[PDB]
């Protein structure tokens, strides 16, 4: 995988001139998969 | 920019080269390293593993039977049984062995060797051999009397069926070449010697058994050996690209 | 569960002085192969020894000095300014062997492209082209030509460099979905299916292909293409006996029966 | 006295489940990379249901049909776990299966005289690929419990030498010494466990590598014997029984 | 979770595809649906938002959701079995050899969905996500199959539609993950756009 | 505004294991799609599990990872030692898929150009030749010919370079006037104006353009020229559903309609 | 809430094994005897081998041939493990196993619709003897997993009264309230443990009390499906597959 | 032989980029020259 101990100074004044991002990580995805207002537990029926 | 000079060697390709360089994939993300039984770091823990000699390398001799030493009841004393050079890298019964074949991946070699010897007959059949090292300088011993002034153990068949003659690293230099090729490199210079299997009494039998025998042969690398100078095993070779 | 340790060395073993040794206990020589382990005894139990503080290294036969130098794996000319190569290392045998003398190995690699122009003699040209090596992972589409939309290679990756320059490199990481690639497969590739053509062959150790091209159309020659590769960071599980007859197939361990590996001699007890 | 002397006891005892086997010629136990079985690690896993673990009802020694040592005998191998696929609840549950994990105690037996003289190699190869023929049949690659008679002993019906598989767990069974071998293994993959109808980890070889010879007139008839027993098993993916 | 392009017939044009039939029956333990679950090959999940993202990837690991939604009348009432068959052989021929798989029984009522998790079981941490065999002999990696029967019957009033649908909806669970990035094959173009 | 919060993770969901359910009470299968909510079945709650550390990484689906690679965007030879680029990513349809899976998104831009020379029957030349890419942005004026005055650049940026030489390389920052590129517009380009023409584009995505010339003239041949782009340091916002007919035009989203996405099979009931 | 006002909700869920079942017209779970399996303790044991709890493997659910609530329907039963002694993995623990003691939970599944009125008797009996003949067939006394048709069902086929099953565990699919009953079963016998293919601890019946009639014009067919579950199931006494 | 010192770090993200491992040592061969259950003493007899 990716290495815990690696040169990362940046030699050019914009930002853009960076080299990639190295985060890469995923967020909750209830925004686009559970974007409701009521809280529907998993154990209990949806509607009532 | 930094001032630099670039020096000979720039753009070269040398296969041993040792550089980091840019993934194609930076971001790939390996599966886990589980638990596998049997990991190897170094070769030399296979090389000390003892594996079967090719040693009955004659015409009459073919696939398995090439494994065994015949032995048989003499009518004769003192008689001869085998002899081999103990080179572990040259052409020859050893070239096929774990130890043969590690050791034509290289060019040097050094350290002592385990020849181990199992006899296969009928419980009922005994026998004493002699098996002698004879460190280099002549030719291979003529007789018993002479192998038996060098390296060498007594074997008596019982009901240990093996005995190990170790035949220690006895050398100029702390390598040997691996082959023992002359017309070139005259490394004829680094024979190390010759190991040769005597009758010290005789192979004896009761009445209407089996008056031959076999005697199985084993060798692998003992803890001071080592390896040097990796080459490519002549062994394996091909015409064109297999499809 | 693992019951025999090992511990590491950095150096072999060195010899300690002995002395004779007449006794009815201890009995180092005697051996018996049957048990299935290799034989105990040592040096100095076998005659009598100096002491010998050996520095004799190990380096060079650990599995990464042994795999550790790039090994040919493809060498192919275009044809119509473009050429598919399955990602397997059977064409050439010499990397191919080294393999095989372990069952399972995990191994990230460098692999190395050198590249010039020929002509239709197969003669080489002192030509500078730009040249396009592209990874298509099973699943895309693999161009047909030389100027098909898959080169624009978006997702795919694409190393492209120039005859006139070094020979291209790119590291790449352990691929395989399995923990470790094999070198041995004693199944099929398969369920429903027992034909030999699927049997001895591991599908996860193929990664894809690399499809090669020029950016632009030679006139009358063609780009001949030489790829090398080098493990690295090797880890290895169970050692095999090694490959014994000359490899016939590029995909299989077919081989010629033998009735013995080296030479014959005159007689057992010539050396 | 044994451990305490440093050798092994020639007598030997192996019980699992309703099954005991017992030997007074062996010559040690011999475990396969020093690795005795084990259970798959929660930190190797991959498949996520429950995982069914029979125990006794499969974890027992199964005796396969004998193998007659002749005289033109080259050599009898069987696939693991092909060999057991239709026997017991270990055969069973290998087949209601997808997934399979084990290791395995193997037992050979062979049994002569003080007048006979003989030498056999046994050896548990993992991956051992039959391919000395250019389509390999299945009847060779999977015999079955009858198991299958070698035709290239020499080349290990794989392309390299017989002398040199004594790089994996093995034993010989050397008739003036000892009249079984006894092979404990653990799994062996390069996953954390797989396919008992498309994939065999482990081959058992008897390969004769000193013929079979004797004082004239002793028993002619000599049988070579394997039981064995699987050990620490897990399945996962459980369905309708599906065999190869 | 997206629409599974199901019902990928002939006889079925453009939204009709998403619509699994279900009808009154006159026979017991009949067949409704079958589909092999891997979700990067060509299919009716090849155009799922799982499938698109799939088909990005070279390989894919996780368990999978799927999801049903009864669409008949309230009055309209059924049981039935979807179930899971790991790899090995070939689809299940009847209920009772599905049965033995992984599996839910869904009775239709208020709750109108009802999930079927495909939990990972594989062999190795991945499957390719193709199953190309011809040159890779990739069919290695086949996931299995979904298959769906009437575990009693689609039963209705008088007068009622004997025939209703079932939408199916896919998506990946938590552990769910790709890898090896390629190009989708589903994007293609002859000369440059103007 | 935000009442779903978004907890960050770099390794997938662990497995835990669980036991037999017999109850009235918690019913996880039952769900109900209308609401607008993806399944919240957990599979520990729909069979019984075991135990899986699953240290499966998340990496190579960050928007980062997915984007982080250099497409096509550009392919042409000059024309009279000139050619004119306007600087779109609609004309290969590889990156542009990509790029409208997101509504918004920000994100810098490398730029690599590779070039070489042909001749009039578009076969490669071995021929080095310095070339100059100017960046004209909107309201400049752009060269005519080869030799204009508008080459001197003293503002534009330019950058020169040669066919014998590495491919010329430069990043770009975020430069819309907009606070994120738009890869999805439902509006038109000005006021006053209605005709589908002016529909679906963002003028503001639209930054200038790219002339290309050869420093000097070459005699019979012409400059063939790729345009890479590789965005970085990406920023995105509304993921999109993805295209699933071919692309017909550079600057519209068109279409031709079909009944099916997929290929069809014999029934419904036969996976 | 169900718990705190003190009312058993409508909707459930089984889970055993790879296995999910559900119901949104239950009447609450009825515990045979109110208890739950259990295994067997070590001062009620005799048998001395190690047993085998093949767990997930055989403790799921099974899903038998349905049966219809045809006009002349007099009900239909299934012995227990008889009619899954050719099932899965239990079937084959049972049938490779001289001993075996387990649980069940058994789901009876049978929707109509409001339109439509009838009621079922979900009755698990415990020693239930098919006697009504003077030497009772095997085909009636083992029926299998398709289970047999009532003949008898105003005296229960053994001689007692069809109002008197209700001592038994049991519960009502009346159509107007539900579609389903659900029965959790405790190992019940004389002895610690019997033979899985000479004794039929239980027996399920689903008897029609009130016919099934309907709107005009309503669904006509409606079936009867019987899910069932080993709970808790131990074997003893391996040896090779033998079948009643 | 090797350098006691000498310059190590990594200049890319992924450990796929880095240069050869150096540690290059070996262990007890015992799993594979030894594999028995029972200790034989190399001064003892091997079978009693
Ligand atoms: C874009 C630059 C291209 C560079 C080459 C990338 C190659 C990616 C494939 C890596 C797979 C290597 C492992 C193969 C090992 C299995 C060998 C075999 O069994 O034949
Ligand atoms: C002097 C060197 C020249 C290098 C190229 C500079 C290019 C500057 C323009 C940057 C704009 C990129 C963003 C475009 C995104 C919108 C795409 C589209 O909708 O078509
Ligand atoms: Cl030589
Ligand atoms: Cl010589
Ligand atoms: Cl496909
Ligand atoms: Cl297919
Ligand atoms: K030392
Ligand atoms: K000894
Ligand atoms: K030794
Ligand atoms: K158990
Ligand atoms: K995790
Ligand atoms: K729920
Ligand atoms: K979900
Ligand atoms: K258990």
């Amino acid at each position: 995988g990716s290495n815990i101990h690696y040169t990362n100074i940046n030699y050019y004044e914009n930002a853009a001139s960076n080299s990639l991002n190295k985060q890469d990580f995923t967020q909750d995805p209830e925004k686009f998969t559970r974007p409701v207002v009521d809280v529907m537990k998993e154990a209990a029926v949806p509607l009532k | 920019g930094i001032p630099t000079l670039y020096t000979p060697g720039s753009g070269q390709f040398l296969t041993t080269d040792d550089f980091q360089t840019p993934c194609m994939l930076p971001k790939f993300q390996p599966t886990p390293v589980i638990d596998i039984p049997g990991e190897v770091k170094n070769f030399l823990e296979v090389v000390q593993v003892e594996s079967l000699v090719e040693i009955n390398n004659v015409e009459s001799a073919e696939g398995v039977a090439r494994y065994r030493i015949p032995l048989n009841v003499q009518d004769a004393m003192d008689g001869q049984i085998m002899a081999l050079r103990v080179d572990p890298g040259i052409d020859g019964p050893m070239q096929s062995t774990l130890l043969g074949v590690f050791t034509r991946y290289y060019a040097q070699w050094s350290g002592s060797l385990d020849f181990t010897f199992m006899f296969c007959g009928t419980f009922m059949t005994t026998g004493k051999v002699i098996i002698a090292y004879t460190p280099p300088g002549g030719d291979q011993p003529t007789n018993r009397r002479q192998a038996m002034l060098g390296t060498h153990v007594v074997w008596d068949f019982g009901l240990q069926s093996s005995i190990t003659l170790v035949v220690p690293w006895i050398s100029s230099g702390h390598f040997r070449g691996t082959t023992l090729e002359n017309t070139i490199y005259k490394y004829r210079y680094y024979e190390a010697g010759y190991i040769t299997m005597w009758y010290q009494t005789n192979m004896v039998v009761p009445p209407n058994f089996p008056t031959t025998a076999s005697i199985l042969m084993f060798v692998a690398a003992q803890p001071n050996f080592s390896l040097r100078i990796l080459k490519d095993r002549p062994d394996i070779s091909q015409e064109g690209a297999l499809q | 569960g693992q019951v025999i340790k090992s511990a590491v060395r950095s150096t072999v073993e060195n010899t300690v002085q002995s002395t004779h040794s007449i006794t009815t206990e201890a009995t180092p020589a005697l051996q018996a192969a049957e048990t299935g382990a290799t034989s105990n005894a040592s040096d100095e139990s076998m005659i009598e020894t100096r002491n010998v503080v050996n520095t004799h290294g190990v380096a060079e036969t650990s599995l990464e000095a042994f795999y550790g130098r790039a090994g040919l794996v493809a060498m192919f000319s275009t044809d119509g300014g473009i050429y598919r190569w399955y990602i397997n290392f059977g064409e050439y045998v010499q990397l191919r062997a080294k393999l095989e003398l372990l069952t399972y190995a995990r191994f990230d690699m460098e692999f190395t492209i050198v590249a010039q122009v020929v002509n239709a003699q197969s003669k080489v040209q002192d030509f500078n082209v730009d040249y396009q090596v592209m990874f298509v992972p099973p699943g895309a589409s693999v161009p047909e030509n030389q100027d098909s939309y898959q080169w624009q290679s978006s997702c795919n990756p694409s190393v492209i460099s120039n005859t006139g320059l070094p020979p291209a490199r790119v590291s790449v990481p352990f691929m395989s979905s399995a923990n470790a690639y094999s070198f041995s497969y004693d199944g099929y590739t398969q369920f429903g299916d027992t034909s030999g053509s699927s049997y001895g062959i591991v599908p996860s150790n193929y990664l894809g292909m690399l499809v090669v091209r020029t950016c632009e159309d030679l006139d009358g020659t063609r780009l001949r293409v030489r790829v090398y590769a080098k493990p690295k960071h090797v880890k290895g599980w169970i050692p095999r006996s090694p490959r014994m007859t000359p490899y016939k197939s590029r995909y299989t361990g077919v081989y010629t029966d033998t009735t013995k590996f080296c030479a014959n001699r005159a007689r057992i007890t010539t050396a | 006295s044994a451990e305490a002397c440093g050798y092994s006891d020639r007598v030997a005892q192996l019980t699992l489940g309703n099954s005991t086997i017992t030997t007074q010629e062996a010559a040690n136990i011999v475990v396969g990379y020093g690795r005795w079985p084990t259970s798959l690690r929660d930190t190797d896993a991959t498949a996520v249901d429950k995982p069914t673990q029979p125990g006794v009802s499969a974890e027992r020694f199964y005796t396969l049909p004998s193998v007659q040592w002749t005289n033109s005998f080259k050599g009898h191998y069987w696939k693991l776990p092909d060999a057991l696929s239709e026997l017991g609840l270990f055969g069973q549950n290998l087949q209601f299966h997808y997934l399979y994990r084990g290791g395995w105690v193997i037992h050979v037996q062979c049994n002569a005289t003080k007048f006979h003289q003989g030498t056999l190699l046994v050896v548990a190869t993992p991956e051992h690929k039959i391919q000395s023929a250019e389509s390999p049949a299945f009847a060779r690659t999977n015999p079955g419990e009858q198991g299958a008679a070698y035709q290239f002993p020499f080349t290990f019906e794989d392309g390299t030498a017989l002398g040199n598989a004594l790089i994996y767990p093995h034993q010989w069974v050397n008739l003036r010494t000892n009249n079984s071998a006894t092979l404990v293994l653990p799994y062996v993959n390069a996953l954390p466990m797989d396919s008992g109808i498309r994939h065999n980890n482990w081959t058992l070889s008897v390969i004769p590598i000193v013929p079979l010879e004797y004082a004239a007139g002793a028993t002619t008839y000599v049988p070579i014997t394997v039981t064995i027993a699987p050990m620490c098993t897990e399945y996962n993916g459980l369905r309708a029984a599906v065999t190869q």
